[PDB]
């Protein structure tokens, strides 16, 4: 596998259908713990299996552990990399907020893709990745948004 | 139990990871892809 941002795609007897994305690195697959729910991943008849996964945080890698490196700051502007169900990939410029939990404060991005983009890739400028679209978390004013960093 | 798997579940790459400057300029940009992609067909892999 080479590095990347990459579309999941659960068969049927209707075809496939694109459930969620993630990023490889180093060697590592990263994507969502609602995405896959641990499950193995093939890749061009290559079987992945789940090494680590942090059900809390929404997290799991396959082929290793975290390797994403990014951390975001508040003020910065990042990029989500969205694979939305349907749609070729695009960049869409964005300042993630910092919001209040019962757990603590958060910095997170507005829910304003496909649930099937769960996964993909939010980046800094430095083009590492901050975090993966798609961790919803409930804000104390009752709102969710996309949970990217504590 | 099975020994074949549960469900299939397959990779499909679509991007490079990188900050795009178009997206920058104008807050948007469509990522380029591969011959040119016009369309992404959800039910084939590739
Ligand atoms: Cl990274």
């Amino acid at each position: 596998l080479e590095d990347g941002a990459y579309r999941i795609k659960q068969k049927g007897i209707l075809g496939y259908s694109q459930i969620g994305a993630g990023v490889y690195k180093e060697g590592t697959f990263h994507t969502m713990w609602h995405v896959t729910r641990g499950a193995v991943l093939m890749h061009k008849g290559k079987r992945i299996e789940p090494s680590w996964a942090d059900v809390k945080k929404d997290l799991i890698s396959y082929g290793g552990g975290w390797k994403l490196e990014g951390e975001w700051k508040e003020g910065e502007e990042v990029q989500v990399l969205a694979l939305e169900p349907g749609k070729n990939p695009r960049a869409v410029q964005t300042k993630p907020g910092l919001f209040k939990t019962n757990t603590g404060t958060i910095g997170a991005v507005s829910l304003d893709f496909s649930p099937g983009t769960s996964g993909s890739p939010i980046v800094d400028k430095k083009g590492k990745v901050v975090g993966l679209y798609g961790n919803g978390v409930v804000t104390r004013s009752g709102a969710y948004v996309s949970a990217i960093a504590n | 139990g099975s020994h074949m798997l549960e469900a299939d579940l397959e990779l499909e790459r679509a991007a490079d990871v990188r900050w795009e400057e178009q997206a920058e300029i104008s807050g948007s940009s469509p990522i380029l892809s591969i011959s040119i992609k016009n369309e992404e067909e959800e039910q084939t892999l590739g």
